[PDB]
């Protein structure tokens, strides 16, 4: 059985729902309404199987390969998705209990700042803000997610998913819409997937990658239909990227020590 | 019932008996009518219901029009033990006639 | 929005047991006025011509790529909701809101039927669907599927195949021009378009240019072609041109006659999520049979009914 | 600084070229050369003090070094051998694993979290205590299946619930009390401070023996009993080694007299997991008065143990959950001992 | 194909890899294209290519 | 099946060797 | 090219409709089922 897992504050975000973002309905519909539904989705899915006893996210990287175990793949690449994204637009981490942790909001660390640095030719956090939401408005035409992520070369860069993509798993990574035209240089960058792809050396048809993600955000119409509304996705973005759980981010950033 | 031995790394199996008098587990370490099924899905040609018709996994109602050659489907239904003509089909040819 | 307005649906009023009124504007209306405020501040001067046109003749060009997103959106939306009516059931907004137990229920699709075209009396329409997916049951069921098996925004559509008989494209020719061979269900992506006859062959062409452009740098490079050079790409095209050899005559297209849209922005307002299920159930309850059929072309008289 | 760590980790390696450069080239085509600039060179300058410096510190450094010394902390920081790549080059593979696992420690368990689902650790390592043991669990376990019809032992006729596609069922009720039972006396055993000798030498035994022996301060034996281990102890064991320890089972590092190291220490329970391969050790001790335990299947006899546990004893799963139960009943038992000497 | 034996038919011609190959024409793999999937009482399942 | 097809082809060349030989005799 | 010609002593000739699996390729196939 995959059970939605217990959100810290519960009560508060059911009763009042997360703040400057979203509201009490909107929260629940992306979370406890969504993600149920998409848990038992995947329970039912993969019941009786072997896939039962591993988590979302090791399903899915199993699950990558196997064309026709696509269900279980974008069930499992969902759920962890949606949970990224609802931990780091958590706005207590853990529960303030007799602690006044409240007082002191989040930033981000220096480390991450120069890493913004280094990777996007020593430009402002906010103008990568900005390109991000651009990029996420122009690319993604229905549902997807947005991620900025950090690959084996110490240098974050944005990925953009179609439906439902995986930063890690770069084959589908979805980041290409091929319904609409499609341009030279795409195809040229399909066709040296598809090299990369055929070098490999197992039958499981696995390529390694290290694609790890920093920053999730839900493009979902789950997530903003109910109170940002129809075309209003791009300030939806920009009001979680403005609000954000920066401790949860630095986390996720490699210290090395 | 019995621990499959070591040396079979194949985590699919099939089997007849849990045990037998030999003091063995009656298994072959094999399986694969599954990814024959799968490699039938990838090909992804649906099967017609040639001459049949009336798709099984649908309920119909024109059941209610029987009309052909019932007696036929009846004789059939009567020899039912078709193993052994003057035994098996006789005595239930003889339940039949009583 | 005048230019894409229907007499069915009016401006703050709710539908036949399909969409309340908030449900229906947030589904509708917004969805048309964005479409429309946006394509018109693309690149779309030609404004005047319409929308098929529009798409028939622009694509195939990432530099013009949004405006073919945007038109085919918006036509797609058109087409879905136009065959909506109305049905006899509860309105939503009366209606309870679906739980979890939505997805133990069992679909009755294998067991029931309902809304049949021979009730309005469309017996052409009847015998095409019967003669073509077996059964209304059969039918009923593979759409449904269909539609709830999609999950990004998409469309289901009833496409009739057409066979472009042998010419150089000689237009104006009447009481022969659509014809039909056989019924098909197929599924739209995003901006999707069910034509095909302007979609086929793309990703072949740029294979062509590509391995074309390699070519030149092997050859200013002064590389030697390999033996996967010469076969891998020949087996590529081959089964690319093989797939998408439909007919000699500029291949088969498409006719569509019915559209069912997937977009959670159409159904998650009312239904919540677990409702899925009971919109695509309402909606076909929903449908006038009476536009399909009209929209529904000749079928080939040529050598089909001439029997000889 | 991090200059000096960052040098390339090798450098002034011209000077080790040099030192091997000089020495191929023969010497009398250089050392007059050198020798003949001493008369330039040596002019009037003082250097009594320099030179006195000089031999000092050739004597105390080339001719005083200790090549060999003397007679005859926290690991705070992990990965201490580990070293840090430069920030412009890629990840090394030692750095993409610590990402890996700091990853999988943080962000991979996040999704949904799994219930209801069977993990066989969880069996040697968190076992159920006895009271709370359940029919639907040993069912679970398997314990229920028995040999097939053909191999059965009739004297086991009271354990047999029936027979089922071609095996017997054994009655998981009587396997529940006698279970119970067996958790009791063990966990007795445990309190008086006795020797629990676990022995299972099936195939896959070896770690719940070891988990059982460990967490009871017990033995275990998983490879062969060696015949007259009991019986005849003091040849095939005498060699070996004793130790005194408390009532709270510390070593005590007490000196012990060869005679008192050689004789004979003999188990006070006796566990079996494979009976019917372990005939020998049933009998020895019968004959040496040391009570046992044992898990009866369908084709084994019930009367060379004294308290059996009818149940399979052909699957992992089934012999792991029962000797896990044992094992926590000894635990528990072990606890109250501690507890008891520690706090009166 | 897949698994399963087919009745293949030839496009007017059998191409000439089969005399080359002779009885060895199971070494190499040939593309084919499957024009229908039929049933059968026995339970067999006959598709022709 | 190429990887049983491999050794296949092996052993029948083999044996197809023995059996001529077989039979030249 | 070589040898061209094969006896039916050694060759398993599948019959149609039947489903079959990659090991009965193998020279083992007909060792099983002489
Ligand atoms: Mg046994």
């Amino acid at each position: 059985i995959h059970v939605v897992p217990k959100l810290p504050n519960s009560k508060a975000l059911l009763q009042n729902g997360v703040p400057n973002i979203l509201s009490s309905s909107g929260f629940k519909t992306v979370w406890f309404d969504y993600q149920r539904y998409l848990c038992d989705k995947l329970t039912l899915a993969t019941a009786g199987q072997s896939l039962e006893s591993y988590y979302p996210f090791h399903i899915l990287l199993k699950t990558a390969g196997n064309p026709l175990q696509s269900n279980i793949f974008n069930l499992a690449s969902s759920i962890h998705n949606n949970h990224l994204f609802v931990e780091n637009i958590l706005p207590s981490a853990v529960e303030h209990g007799t602690n006044s942790n409240a007082v002191v909001k989040t930033e981000p660390s220096r480390l991450f700042l120069s890493k913004i640095k280094d990777s996007f030719n020593g430009s402002d956090w906010e103008v990568v803000k900005e390109e991000m939401i651009y990029r996420a408005e122009n690319e993604v035409l229905g549902q997807g997610w947005l991620f900025l992520v950090e690959n084996n070369e110490k240098k974050l860069f944005i990925l953009t998913s179609n439906n439902n993509g995986t930063p890690y798993y770069f084959p589908r990574n979805q980041s290409f819409d091929l319904n609409s035209a499609i341009s030279i240089d795409e195809f040229a960058t399909l066709k040296q997937m598809k090299e990369l792809i055929g070098k490999s050396t197992k039958l499981n048809g696995k390529v390694q990658d290290w694609t790890m993600p920093i920053i999730c955000v839900n493009l979902w119409d789950h997530a903003y239909l109910h109170d940002y509304g129809v075309g209003n996705r791009s300030k939806y973005v920009k009001n979680v990227l403005d609000n954000l759980n920066w401790s949860v981010v630095n986390n996720r950033i490699f210290s090395g020590i | 019932k019995s621990a499959i031995p070591s040396k079979i790394k194949s985590r699919y199996l099939v089997y007849n008996d849990l045990d037998t008098l030999e003091r063995i587990t009656t298994f072959e370490p094999r399986g694969g009518t599954q990814w024959n099924r799968l490699r039938f899905q990838e090909m992804g040609v649906p099967i017609v219901s040639n001459i049949g018709r009336q798709n099984p996994f649908f309920k119909y109602i024109s059941r209610p029009e029987d009309e052909s050659h019932a007696k036929l489907s009846l004789f059939k239904e009567m020899k039912g033990d078709t193993d052994i003509s003057p035994a098996a089909m006789k005595k239930r040819l003889k339940k039949i006639t009583a | 929005s005048t230019r894409y307005a229907l007499e069915h649906l009016k401006e703050g009023a709710p539908l036949k047991g399909l969409f309340s009124i908030e449900g229906l504007q947030k589904a509708w209306f917004d969805r048309v006025k964005y479409l429309d405020a946006k394509l018109n501040d693309c690149t779309n001067e030609a404004q005047q011509k319409p929308l098929e046109t529009l798409i028939h003749e622009n694509s195939k060009s990432a530099s013009k790529k949004h405006i073919v997103n945007y038109a085919s959106s918006l036509y797609n939306l058109k087409f879905s909701m136009s065959s909506l009516q109305g049905c006899i059931r509860t309105p939503p907004e009366e209606c309870p809101r679906l739980g979890p137990e939505a997805l133990l229920q069992t679909p009755d699709f294998n067991r029931t039927i309902s809304n049949e075209p021979l009730t309005t009396g469309n017996e052409r329409l009847q015998a095409a669907l019967i003669s073509s997916f077996g059964s209304l049951m059969e039918f009923r069921t593979l759409l449904i599927n269909s539609n709830l098996a999609i999950s990004g925004d998409g469309f289901t559509w009833l496409v009739a195949r057409r066979q472009l008989d042998k010419r150089a494209m000689r237009n104006d020719m009447p009481n022969r021009d659509i014809e039909y061979d056989k019924l098909f269900i197929l599924n739209t992506y995003n901006a999707g378009t069910p034509f095909n006859f302007s979609t086929s062959g793309v990703m072949n062409e740029l294979n062509n240019q590509y391995t074309n452009m390699e070519k030149q740098r092997a050859k200013e490079a002064g590389n030697l072609e390999d033996s996967e050079m010469t076969a891998k790409q020949a087996k590529t095209k081959f089964i690319y041109e093989t797939q998408q050899k439909g007919f000699s005559g500029k291949e088969v297209s498409y006719i569509p006659l019915l559209a069912i849209d997937a977009s959670p922005k159409t159904w998650l307002t009312d239904y919540g999520v677990f409702g899925k299920r009971e919109y695509l159930e309402r909606v076909w309850d929903s449908i006038e049979w009476k536009i399909v059929e009209s929209r529904l072309p000749q079928r080939t008289k040529i050598q089909a009914f001439n029997t000889l | 600084d991090e200059v000096m760590l960052l040098q390339q980790k090798l450098l002034y390696d011209e000077i080790r070229s040099e030192l091997k450069s000089l020495s191929q080239v023969p010497e009398d085509e250089i050392l007059p050369e050198l020798k003949k600039s001493l008369e330039q060179d040596k002019l009037s300058d003082k250097e009594q003090q320099l030179e006195a410096e000089l031999s000092d510190f050739f004597r105390n450094y080339a001719l005083l070094n200790k090549l060999f010394d003397s007679k005859t902390a926290t690991p705070t920081k992990p990965y201490p051998n580990l070293i840090p790549s430069a920030n412009d080059k890629p990840y090394s593979s030692q750095e993409l694993f610590l990402r890996q696992l700091n990853h999988s420690m943080r962000t991979a368990k996040l999704g949904a979290t799994i219930s209801k689902v069977y993990y066989p650790h969880k069996d040697i390592f968190y076992p159920p205590l006895p009271e709370n043991i359940t029919v639907e669990s040993l069912m679970s376990a398997g314990v229920h299946l028995g040999q097939s019809t053909s191999l059965w032992r009739s004297s086991t006729q009271s354990y047999i619930y029936g027979e089922y596609k071609g095996i017997h069922i054994i009655d998981l009720n009587q396997t529940l009390s006698y279970l119970k039972r067996a958790a009791k006396v063990v966990e007795g055993v445990s309190e008086s401070g006795g020797i629990i000798l676990f022995l299972g030498t099936r195939q896959g035994q070896k770690r719940g023996l070891e988990e059982a022996a460990k967490k009871t301060h017990g033995y275990y034996v998983s490879t062969r009993w060696i015949p007259g281990t009991l019986t005849n102890s003091t040849e095939i064991s005498g060699i070996w080694e004793k130790q005194e320890i408390d009532s709270n089972d510390n070593p005590t590092e007490r000196a012990l007299s060869p005679n008192e190291t050689s004789k004979q220490v003999k188990p006070d329970l006796l566990v079996v997991l494979n009976p019917t391969e372990n005939r020998n050790a049933l009998l020895e001790a019968i004959k040496s008065r040391v009570p046992t335990i044992a898990i009866i299947d369908t084709d084994s006899e019930p009367s060379l143990v004294t308290y059996p546990i009818p149940g399979n004893d052909d699957s992992l799963r089934s012999v792991n959950f029962l000797l896990g139960v044992l094992a926590r009943a000894g635990q528990r038992g072990l606890q109250n001992r501690l507890a008891r000497n520690n706090e009166k | 194909i897949g698994g399963f034996v087919a009745d293949v038919v030839f496009f007017q011609s059998p191409p000439s890899s089969f005399n080359s190959m002779g009885d060895f024409i199971r070494m190499k793999t040939f593309l084919f294209e499957i024009l229908e999937a039929s049933m059968e009482k026995n339970g067999s399942v006959s598709m022709h290519a | 099946e190429q990887e049983v097809l491999d050794v296949w082809e092996k052993k029948v060349v083999e044996e197809t060797e023995l059996m001529a030989a077989r039979t030249s005799n | 090219q070589q040898t061209k010609k094969i006896d039916q002593s050694l060759s398993k000739k599948l019959p149609k409709g039947t489903i079959y699996d990659p090991f009965d390729f193998s020279m083992g196939r007909i060792h099983l089922d002489r």
